[PDB]
């Protein structure tokens, strides 16, 4: 075997509807013990449920979603959707497409699972800056141990799109993880111990995106 | 509903266990991983048999009301995050809160505080941040203290979580608010934070 | 008042659902007299209905795609939701909410539109536009009809918006047919119709904006001119 | 399905009809325009009557298979494309097949222009978008004399399907979006435009040479 390829849009406005996609391989048989499933997780916090389709066009979900949720497949056309009514910006999560199984009479298997993606949602009210420099062209730290840029000014959502190491040296240049900086409105950058002063012996130049307003930006003083 | 707790350890190849709650109505109740968030994984098909094409290191045992994850050898793997969970009733589903465990017995990871200075480039951002960096505390713990010398402060809310790094080695950051008007009214802030009982001063200039 | 929008992303791959949103205002959801409709617009020519909810709270839509085709309203917000469920690349068109009213005994017509909004079906995804400055330049000043605009490159999609001094100077704008890269990206010369001469005594500032991303921008152009 | 002619022609001041004339069984009717793409704009809100935003030019007729659009005082608008809507056939709505109508004998008109070399951010990526804006012209047909070095049909080409704009008189602006290779080669840009008859000039000095 089974596989569970699961596919939606990336990103949304607060105040919107969601949808989401999920197709398998191997059978569709409305009968046999086999179901199909949906779960969700904000980043920072736990799984959670949502609704099943069981063997016959039995469905169900947790009362305390009901108003805002509806659920049908399409097997004539291969698919699976979850609608969603009215995101709350607490709605924003990682999403997952999954199967069930039967055991004993009303008694299930719950066990496997598509590859998830995250439901993006933000606030629209962002802007256009470009990314600015840390850099040594002012005395932030000797050439020895710096990074030249990857902030961007500030804006009401996170995130800018912050990365450091995922090469083969997965030790001593090991990571600094950040996720926020509340400077009177929200901003990020994060940096490395690294050599650098400029882009004339490796990429040390560093150029960005932020992600609730897409648009990759760069500057460079060295 | 269910309960789990928030985190446990032993080193590699030791044993281990994890609690849960449970039902005996509910007795297919049983647990899971889940590594960053990443392509989860179930453990047992209800609360103590291992399914088909799933490996042994571990059991959930018998145990009813309260699920019960002991591990016999500890791996790598045991350390990414870890449910319980069960069928509800008329289609619904029943879910835990998870655990991000750690293996200590790993070599560890001390002391790395540091401070990064801003530089006058930043201020065109709005920004002079202390680029107060977070590395290498065994478990990850820091505690809120923070100075300007005599000044007044806006510190905002900056202080991440311990979280997840390449070689093991707990990191996280406190990248301090500091806006170009705020630097402009405050200037000499410092990275006083106690990362695992120690701390670092430099305080900054552009 | 009346107003109305289709709120929305803007594309979409081929096999996936497309699902959409729109608003009551100045009106009641209890209109015996009016009600509501959502439209499509075929690329650059015909007109196509879907499907109507009425304040009877009955339903209604075309036979011709009946599977392939949804609507609800969730009354905890009284907003109207449009879904279709598997697209193919003839679907990209401007769809329309809008409001219907009736004489009665089955008469009706629609009294209001939204702005409508564009959507386009492809196994592609979007580009992030390229700016820079438009006015007469270091070797020319005597244009025949004087402009000045924020040119755009490589975008995709079409959505983006532009006017001049803090958008408010909008003097002689309109949309010129939209250039086309073999890539699939697109570009764009639009402008303000405004003097070559005036600027020892009065000068301008372009502002712009994206769409697909809020990117909001402005720059000055003051003294962009060495030359006839 | 409602069947509708491709389009009528008849000029300034003067008036026509228009008319949806396929499986007219429904029998109140309604009648809309789209103009420049804009959203669509109502005229008739049963098949004799109209409300506040065009309450004399147009008129509104009754047959049983003409549902039928009576137009007077012709004016540069009518260039628009208008539409039939019968209520269905129960539960049931519908659409005609539009018409793009075409108001002749109107002024038109030869261009006015700005012309320029790009700003330096594309020399700075050895690209080299020299732009005519096409504009201000009528009718909205476009006949080509831009054949100076090329500078008709290169790189980003929209000497194609003009737009309306708020002056009325239509636009139709254009790339040379080539390589620096563009000043090595071509140096004169003579953006000469025909709309029925006439023509009007404007160059510039290439960026790099
Ligand atoms: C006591 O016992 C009574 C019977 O003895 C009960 O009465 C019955 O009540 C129900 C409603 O609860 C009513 O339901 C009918 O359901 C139909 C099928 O669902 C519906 O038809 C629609 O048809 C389209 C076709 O494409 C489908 O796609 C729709 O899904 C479908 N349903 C819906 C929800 O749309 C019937 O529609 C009625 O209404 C239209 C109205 O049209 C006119 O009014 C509009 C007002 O806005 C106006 O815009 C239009 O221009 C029209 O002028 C009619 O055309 C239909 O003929 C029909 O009247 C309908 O909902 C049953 O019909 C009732 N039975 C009878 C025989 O009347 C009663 O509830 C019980 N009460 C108690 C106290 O127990």
């Amino acid at each position: 075997q089974v596989t569970l390829m699961e596919s939606g849009p990336a990103l949304v406005k607060v105040t919107q509807t969601l949808a989401v996609t999920c197709t398998f391989s191997g059978f569709s048989i409305r009968d046999s013990g086999k179901g199909v499933a949906w779960i969700r997780q904000p980043p920072g916090g736990a799984l959670e449920w949502l609704t099943s389709i069981y063997w016959d066009d039995t469905k169900y979900h947790d009362t305390s979603l009901k108003p805002r949720l509806t659920i049908f497949r399409d097997t004539s056309q291969t698919q699976v959707i979850l609608i969603l009514t009215n995101m709350a910006p607490l709605d924003t999560a990682t999403y997952y497409c999954g199967r069930i199984n039967n055991g004993g009479g009303w008694k299930d298997h719950i066990d496997f699972w598509g590859p998830g993606l995250l439901v993006t949602v933000s606030s629209a009210s962002t802007k256009g800056p470009s990314v600015f420099p840390l850099a040594p062209s002012s005395r932030s730290t000797s050439e020895s141990t710096a990074a030249l840029g990857c902030l961007v000014k500030d804006y009401f959502p996170e995130p800018v799109t912050v990365s450091w190491n995922s090469g083969s040296l997965t030790s001593g240049v090991h990571t600094f993880p950040a996720v926020l900086q509340s400077s009177g409105l929200y901003s990020l950058s994060s940096v490395v111990t690294v050599p650098s002063s400029s882009l004339g012996t490796q990429t040390y130049v560093c150029n960005v995106n932020h992600k609730p307003s897409n648009t990759k930006v760069d500057k460079r003083v060295e | 509903a269910l309960t789990q707790p928030p985190s446990v350890s032993k080193s590699l190849e030791q044993s281990v266990t994890i609690s849960c709650t449970g039902t005996t109505t509910g007795n297919s109740v049983s647990w899971y991983q889940c590594h960053s968030g990443t392509a989860p994984r179930l453990l047992i098909y209800d609360v103590n048999k291992r399914p088909s094409g799933v490996s042994d290191r571990f059991s959930g045992s018998k145990s009813h009301n309260t699920a019960s994850l002991t591990i016999f050898g500890l791996q790598a793997e045991d350390e990414a995050d870890y449910y319980c969970g069960s069928y509800g009733s008329g289609g619904s589903l029943l879910f835990g809160g998870g655990t991000r465990l750690t293996v200590l017995g790993q070599p560890k990871a001390s002391p790395t505080v540091t401070l990064f200075p801003p530089s006058s480039e930043e201020l065109q951002a709005n920004k002079a941040t202390l680029v107060c960096l977070i590395s290498d505390f065994y478990p990850g713990v820091v505690k809120v203290a923070w100075k300007a010398d005599g000044s007044a402060v806006n510190a905002g809310v900056e202080t991440t979580t311990p979280s997840k790094q390449s070689n093991n080695k707990y990191a996280a950051s406190s990248y301090l608010s500091l806006t170009s008007d705020q630097w402009k009214s405050h200037k000499s802030y410092s990275c006083q934070v106690t990362h695992e009982g120690s701390t670092v001063e430099k305080t900054v200039a552009p």
